[PDB]
């Protein structure tokens, strides 16, 4: 019911791990909200431990494709593909709460596609964050946690919500 | 989270 | 949840294709054609594939109904999914930039009949020799949106 | 899905036929005849077949109600599904081009003479003399849309 | 997805008869009689039969309520189902042309079901019109009938062709 | 479901009586009495019986509420179902013609069962007119009773036919 | 069913008291006080008892809310149930004629501290000396509706 | 459930705090602030505690929304439940007389460490209590009573007769 | 089944 109220307000809640069911859910909601008003914003709230790289790449592609801008907001934690979806939000509308945390660490389908998707993830990260590619390469390979401050400085968010 | 997210 | 999507004439095929998924997609197709026989349908495909009989029934319904069925690959279109993608309307077959499409494709006389027909339709809709469509739907493969557009599986990549 | 199909006077028989499916289909038929006792019904069949009593209940309901029941084979009409296809309204029995129909029908005395009662309905509806039907029933072999058409199980083949 | 049938004063007995189905049918009958005590009810029967006590609960309710309960055999009426069919209102017992009816029949005390059974035999005899002896014999014996045979036996009145 | 029969002030006791059934019946009784303290309630009984404590809770509630509780045996009223049937409003205790009634009666302290047993047999004595010894003897043994022998004994007031 | 019961400002405590039953009863009490802070609540008790922490949470919420909480023992009020019955509003603690009430009662230091506070509140409610409560709630015993009146656990027996 | 309770701007935190409970509480807080940004919220806490990241989500949300969030400990507030109690609005942090509060209290252990230190520092500012006594009291197995908790800085006032 | 039921 709270999810329904949020959706009437063009709000999507990604509060669980990302597998194919969550991917289809978020994708359907994105497409629906864009069908209702192609030029009104969507806000994607992220409290996700991360998950499947293919599912997350699906969500990311849909975010790009729809005409609305998708602002992203980190509530509790954005890890793995959740951190990537956060960093892939609308220019200027990437937010985190003060005590939020962001680890861009990232752990039946052919291995080759996994490698190639991982490389697109890497380069998209580099362009949206400004870091040299090789740096994004290293940091998405090691366990490492940042905070709203350190993330913002890294360029994974655009603003912290204070006061 | 409005204002302003939205 | 998806009921609201049905109103915009959008059908979501996000799971593997068995008899249940097929009857539902066929149901929704027939419904949308009843509500308006000459307005488009959009079929979003994120499917690992599945049963050849189920998918072929969805293929038949796509043909029969008077509306044009645009097909859009979101995450992945494999096996029958890929086929259903390649069998969307002329000019309205789409894939997102990071989509992937493996036409690879895994009750004996009938499977063979349906398979030969599937390869024929793939060969006409892609512009490929049947002897090639036989080859590539037999060896496990994986193709980019870019490889798929030049193969003839999609008509455009939805960029920006 | 089915709630909204029911408004367009469409009934979906996409599962095997047992007493639950039979009660469902019967109730929907009666309901649709109550809402309008002179407007068509369309029964889409994608069924592996099943109980002979259940199927016969569906058949009796189809006869009794005032509307004509067009039947349409989407994927496959086997056993009682094939029978319910052949028992649709004259002129409004349809199949899709890759549809397939096997009229092969799998208390002992009761089942025997019930099978025998089925074959004779199939005969009067199709036109085949009821030897032609006993041999086919005792046989594992399926017919395409064109075959079923020549045979009398179908009225028209759907492709606009 | 049966309440719309309930509204047209139609009850659906499409499963085997145990205490849950009995309570359901009894509640629906009482409800339809509370809404209008003098407007018909239609009981559609597609049942393999079942518990003799459950079916006798249903039968008792059919008698007690003021409305007339027409019964219609759709697919099959066996054991108590058949009984519930034969116990429908005078003149309003129907079967569809390919319906089948087997009055054959198979926690509580022995003597209880025993004279309960003698009772439903006497009721079948008055409704069909056959000698008790003959209802008595054809219940302890596997047998099946079509609408054409049932109506000859007494279990239905008219066939809906 | 029953949600609608409750509006007509009808309660359905069609299962064995345990603490969940007891709480449900007590809640429905209190509810119906809150909605109209002086309009009748009808309790339809088709029960194999069950817990003596749960049943006694239902019995107490029936007494306490201002409305009269008419009891109606549909299929069977055994054990605490039979007791609840016999304990319905004076003059408004009914049974259908083929109904049957066995007053046979088989986490909680043991002494409490003896005292509740006493008051059960006592209330039955009062309600059926039976002399106490007869109830004590008859709630000690299995015995079926058709609506006729029930009406005779005094467990119901009237049988329902027309 | 109880949705509608809740509209007549009636709460049903018919099961054993654990944290879920607690939270339920607490939420209902707070809700009913929010809807009308000066209209009565009727708590019907048919409970075997249970957790001393969860039962004492309900007790605290009964005090705090402005309404008077009349308690009514239907079948049996045992352990915390009994306590909750004895903790009802002055003059509006009731039992039915065949109701029965056993005040027997089964970090760890907290459960002991709560036990002592329970004994103190109970002694105040009954009027009997604590010294006896401290032993009575230690014994397997059961009072009748009448005996309960005499003790001070209830102050009126319903006809 | 507890939707009726929501209407009265009351939130119930009666279970352990994980990400689901979090998201629930967060959504309800945001909703109540949307409905009326300047009317109070009452958060009742009967929680054994739980995840530090989930609880921290809830805390951030409490800060951000315009309404004042009064917190009330009913049965027990442990771990992040105690932290959420202590983080209620100034002057509107309550406990019932027999409540108990123990501030005793997938993810890197180094991160757990820094998280804890930040938590300690918030509790310090929130109770007016030296950080060293805050860090020492989360090593103990002590539980503060309602009154003990009031003279420590965890709640503003106790409500009784 | 009407006519005639109901």
């Amino acid at each position: 019911d709270i999810y329904s109220r949020l959706l009437k307000d063009r709000i999507i809640m990604l509060g669980s791990a990302i597998d194919d069911n969550v991917a289809n859910s978020i994708v359907s909601q994105l497409l629906f909200l864009a069908a209702e008003d192609p030029e009104k914003e969507i806000s994607l709230y992220i409290n996700s431990p991360g998950g499947s790289i293919t599912a997350g790449m699906a969500i990311y592609d849909t975010m790009q494709f729809i005409k609305p801008k998708v602002s992203t907001i980190c509530i509790g934690m954005a890890a793995s593909m959740g951190a990537f979806l956060l960093a892939a939000g609308e220019k200027g509308k990437r937010y985190a709460l003060p005590n939020s945390e962001v680890m861009i660490h990232q752990p039946e389908i052919a291995a080759k596609r996994i490698l190639l998707l991982r490389d697109k993830l890497n380069k998209v990260l580099a362009e949206r964050t400004g870091q040299p590619l090789e740096v994004i390469e290293r940091d998405t390979d090691r366990d490492n946690f940042k905070s709203a401050e350190e993330a913002l400085e890294y360029g994974l968010i655009d603003k912290i919500l204070t006061h | 989270f409005s204002p302003x997210a939205p």
